[PDB]
RNA sequence: GCCGCG
């Protein structure tokens, strides 16, 4: 009793602009699908972005290089807007070596195996001295959403050499999404609506692939609605007492009082432990002395006690 | 700490601190200067017969009290005469309507009243005086950003502030730029002006990332590329929060 | 939009400079968008010079008389590439843009003269009931930051 | 003592009896309480731990 | 004075005023509703103003 | 465009100017001293301000004229500024009078009142002189609030 | 890493009465709560199959404004009362029902004629409290299955005014959702703190459990995407 | 002592 939209008449205005048309839609599904698709496209779309840079003679972002007109911060900001595509790799390294005069563009990046430069007229720096050369290594990763360079701390597990410059990562290919709903050309049906989505990206992602991925994401999220239903830790504790090397006369008395773990022992205050039979005042000092030998003073308070 | 009718073209009526020091600290207007003695004077244009000539007289506070002074936005014809017979004026600390042959001086421009800080607010005449005061005092606390971005709606005093503030690099014998770097600019001076002997070139050493008094960053980046002709007084590099020699 | 502000701060504070600057920024960015569009499709120079002249020849008896006839092609192309983000128009302090000039500047840029457009909600997709004032206002970041407070 | 200061912003999602407190502003106002909870849960026996 | 001091201000008052107003002609006129829930359904889906 | 200036503002301003010219010539006749003419000019300017504000409120209150199923009627305006003032969310009749109607007669160099008022609102510009007048009052208010 | 999204876990349900429900889902990726809530609300309110009365006929006075022969309730209240009664029709699209009564006592929905395919869920729902004192009241209503909500804008049926007078143009509320509301709040898991939590408050007129309503809406919205998820499917 | 913040 419902018509199913079919992706027809996908038309490519330019290498960046795109229009995607869904011809058959019901009376009110046009706006619902349009807004869901637009939010998904703008929110989460996999893309590739520059994550870190390493220029030869640079040390930090706030330096200058002889012969180049732009500061290193400007070079990083230019590299941030560079867009690439990679097939089957998520950790690509691009080497850029250029010596001479004039601008240095993404076109003179050394041609890797499968790394597509979408716009090779994207200038990133200038060289003004004749005997000046620029050599740099750019790391490109694949991600989902915006990730600042400061937030990532997991990369600090292994030390980084002085000179590895971190840039922020965008990871999102889609820049602008709009949509419109008009009347269909279907004359036999009473009244049908057609949805048109205009996209503006960085040239990285295919429009058809982007709409397909967004629809897949929406269906995967909705799959959880189709079936609702549903209607003492620190290791020094929890050890046997037979590791403190107590005295012979203290062996039976501890067992007599059902103290078999180190943790349960440290909860017994002095005033009542003295009332225990044949404890011995001098022997009470011995157990305290060996208990303080590990850093535990007698009389702590815990919150529970498992059998283990 | 009040605004005296003689504050017109000498001391800004808008720009002043808010809480304790209101009225005790002021800023000079754009055109105010000092006499040989030290009193504040302000430019005005002489009026001869009914025409408005171009010669400029600087009037002090005492002298302006007896002349009849016109207003900046008074219509004029091509010959310089007043378009309308009865024009607004200030005679002795007041304002009224006077005949076209009675005036003796005219305001030189429409920025005479407002200071350098308050002459940067577009559409100032549509703002409340106190809100304009807060805006003027708040412009001075802005922090220079990573990249300067010019104002889409400006006033035109931004070139003056950027150039005369001294943060930028301005040519003094501008010829043709020979070498440009993110740190240096080397210009070969054209032969038309040259000190005889030892030839001569001009080298500007831009000040790179350097802390300011308020712990912001003072940075200069070049504006010229290569072989680009440059004239005297042009900006070579723009300092903090400046775009192409214009305050941003 | 980039920033959303409260309109209730306008009438009780009497900042109509806010609204006039917003409209003027919208008009300037409209002209900039037009220039960037005619530059994107590699339109031949003469029509670009004519459009930029028309933009600069606006206003009611303005003392600025910039003429591109004396400009050669290269400088005009450089200027147009510099005006791509917008036309940096300027109003002197007490004698600046009037209402008619702002409205006709908006008209030249193919924008609504009322200064208000139709805004759609970004979360529900429903159009807001009344037209909303949208423009470009020049905002500053003061030195008062929570990192130091 | 046991006091802090910060800039206020608007939270419209709050209730009438609730306020928003940064996690950095806390963990500093509530240091002795956190010490007590750590010691009582057995996580850190000594106060130094 | 005893008057309430936690009262809606600014945007809350604007919203409550915009909600509780009438215009001579709008979408829906003299229409009969079984309750407020039908009113909310009619407004949200766009069949009434 | 949400601040609708009344269309008759220039007419009432013209009548006020004509009356003040008549009282000026009457003073020049010598039958009136300075005090009486000063009081009378303040009175006529205040009456003109009252009438201007009344006209602006009249044009802003029921500015909407929306037709119905039969003929057309007149009902409360949905102008955003009036919607703010009437709702009590922000603003009052005085500030709307400053925004659309004439700014009004105002002065405080020493507490006195100047003869000619500020005839220009905030929708239109203020001349250099009128802004310099408004500054006296703003400065006095700010200093009083501080002290 | 990529392509993998957070899926809500431990869906919470707070059943109220038999037609009021509050369903909480947590966590969802940032900005997904609003998308899902908006889409579900829109398709639950605008397009859902259902059945509600559409036409009425009262013997005697047939004008839109009628004296009602002294039935102590204006016929507008009659139309309002019969609007809200909910029915379940099985295997039929249009069906006629008749109610005839006499003698002092309110007329409820149970007192209408009973058909096998017609299953009325609120038989004690009262149309009116009979004619004043005692009298005979007879009426015939017609109910058809529809979609969403459609007001009585016009009849545009039969010829002249036969369909209006035989119908009186009662507003039809086909969709079995009395009220849908959604609220999106802050929720978090592990180090992540900018996560979204969805709360859905549903009330149905009946004939449909609110959980069944949400499940049906999810089903139709998901199968509206099979043209894009079929080939692009993991399984 | 000066400057600023509400």
């Amino acid at each position: 009793e419902f018509l199913k939209p079919r992706l027809v008449d996908i038309e490519q205005v330019s290498s960046t602009h795109a229009k995607v048309t869904l011809e058959p839609l019901e009376r009110g599904f046009g706006h619902t699908l349009g807004n869901a698709l637009r939010r998904i496209l703008l929110s989460s779309m996999p893309g590739c972005a520059v994550t870190e840079v390493e220029i030869d003679g640079v040390l930090h972002e706030y330096s200058t290089k002889e012969g180049v007109q732009e500061d290193i911060l400007e070079i990083l900001l230019n590299l941030k807007g560079l867009a690439v595509r990679v097939q089957g790799k998520d950790e690509v390294i691009l080497t850029l070596n250029k010596s001479g005069i004039g601008p240095v563009t993404a076109a003179d990046i050394t041609h890797d195996g499968d790394v597509e430069i979408v716009k090779p007229q994207h200038v990133i720096c200038h060289l003004t001295d004749e005997n000046a050369s620029i050599s740099m290594r750019i790391k490109v990763q694949r991600g989902r959403g915006y990730v600042p360079a400061s937030t990532r701390i997991h990369s600090e597990e292994d030390e980084r050499p002085i000179g590895r410059l971190l840039v922020d990562a965008c990871y999102s290919p889609v820049e602008r999404i709009a949509y419109n709903v008009e009347a269909a050309r279907v004359e036999q049906r009473t009244d049908l609506d057609k949805l048109v989505i205009e996209m503006e990206t960085n040239g990285t992602i295919d429009p058809e692939e982007a709409i397909r991925r967004a629809a897949t994401i929406l269906a995967e999220q909705l799959e959880a609605f189709v079936d609702l239903r549903d209607v003492e830790f620190d290791p020094i504790l929890l050890r046997p007492v037979d590791d403190l090397e107590l005295t012979v006369r203290s062996a039976n008395c501890l067992k007599a009082e059902a103290i078999h773990y180190i943790g349960d022992l440290v909860q017994r205050t002095e005033v009542e432990l003295l009332k225990t039979p044949n404890l011995g005042k001098k022997s009470l000092t011995e157990i305290k002395d060996v208990l303080a030998s590990r850093g535990l003073s007698l009389g702590m308070r815990l919150e529970n006690w498992p059998p283990a | 700490r009040d605004v005296h009718p003689t504050h017109y073209g000498r001391v800004c009526p808008i720009e002043t601190p808010e809480g304790p020091n209101i009225g005790l600290i002021n800023s000079l207007s754009v055109y105010a200067q000092t006499n040989e003695y030290g009193f504040l004077e302000t430019p005005y244009r002489k009026v001869t017969d009914g025409v408005v000539t171009d010669e400029i007289h600087y009037l002090s506070a005492i002298e302006e009290g007896n002349y009849v002074i016109a207003q900046a936005n008074s219509n004029l014809d091509e010959e310089g005469h007043f378009v309308e017979d009865l024009v607004t004026c200030r005679s002795k600390g007041e304002s009224s309507l006077f005949s076209r042959d009675q005036v003796d001086y005219m305001d030189v421009s429409t920025q005479q009243v407002v200071s350098v800080g308050a002459s940067l607010i577009p559409f100032l005449e549509h703002d409340d005086a106190n809100r304009a005061l807060m805006g003027a005092n708040m412009q001075r606390q802005a922090v220079p950003t990573l990249r300067a971005d010019k104002p889409l709606v400006g006033t035109g005093m931004e070139r003056a502030v950027a150039v005369d503030s001294g943060v930028t690099a301005v040519a003094k014998r501008g010829g043709v730029v020979q070498y440009v770097d993110a740190s240096r600019i080397v210009i070969k001076v054209n032969e038309d002006e040259m000190y005889p002997g030892e030839a001569g070139i001009d080298i500007y050493n831009l000040t790179k990332y350097t802390r300011s008094n308020q712990n912001t960053c003072i940075n200069q980046m070049p504006c010229v590329s290569l072989g680009e002709p440059v004239e005297r007084g042009d900006v070579l590099a723009d300092g903090p929060s400046t775009d192409l020699g214009e305050l941003a | 939009v980039d920033i959303v502000l409260n309109p209730l701060g306008v009438p009780s504070r009497m900042n109509i400079g806010q609204i006039l600057e917003t409209h003027l920024g919208m008009a300037a960015k409209g002209i900039g968008d037009k220039i960037n569009a005619m530059l994107k499709q590699q339109q031949e120079v003469a029509k670009l010079r004519e459009f930029i002249q028309r933009a600069y020849d606006l206003g009611a008896d303005v003392r600025q008389k910039v003429d591109l006839s004396t400009f050669s092609d290269e400088e005009v192309m450089r200027l147009a590439e510099n005006l791509r983000k917008g036309m940096p128009i300027a109003t002197p302090v007490f004698d600046g843009a009037k209402e008619a000039e702002i409205k006709e500047l908006l008209k030249l840029g193919d924008l609504p003269t009322s200064g208000q457009i139709r805004l759609y909600d970004g979360r529900t997709g429903e159009q807001f009931e009344r037209p909303v004032t949208v423009g470009y206002m020049y905002m500053l970041k003061l030195n008062h930051l929570v990192d130091d407070k | 003592d046991y006091s802090g200061r910060s800039v206020i912003t608007v939270g419209p999602y709050l209730r009438l009896h609730q306020c928003g407190l940064p996690k950095k502003m806390a963990l500093e106002l509530f240091k002795p309480f956190i010490y007590g909870k750590l010691e009582l849960r057995g996580l850190a026996t000594t106060i130094k731990a | 004075n005893g008057e309430p001091i936690i009262v809606p201000s600014q945007d809350v008052v604007l919203g409550l005023y915009y909600m509780t107003r009438d215009c001579v002609n709008a979408k829906g006129e003299g229409m009969v509703l079984t309750g407020p829930k039908e009113a909310e359904r009619l407004y949200r889906s766009g069949l009434a103003s | 465009d949400d601040m609708v200036i009344p269309e008759k503002k220039h007419e009432i301003i013209s009548e006020a100017e004509a009356e003040v010219a008549e009282i000026q010539e009457q003073f020049q006749s010598g039958l009136v001293t300075a005090g009486e003419r000063y009081n009378k000019v303040i009175d006529i300017w205040a009456a003109a301000n009252d009438r201007v504000s009344k006209a602006m409120m009249d044009n802003l209150q029921t500015e909407t004229v929306i037709n119905r199923d039969g003929q057309e009627e007149k009902q409360v305006s949905f102008n955003s500024i009036y919607m703010m003032a009437d709702s009590g969310a922000r603003g009052s009749a005085a500030q709307i009078r400053q925004l659309a109607g004439m700014r009004g007669l105002m002065a405080k160099p020493d507490g006195s009142i100047i003869e000619t008022p500020i005839t220009a609102n905030f929708r239109e510009g203020l001349n250099v002189l009128q802004y310099f007048i408004s500054t006296h009052g703003a400065r006095k208010g700010l200093a009083d609030t501080a002290l």
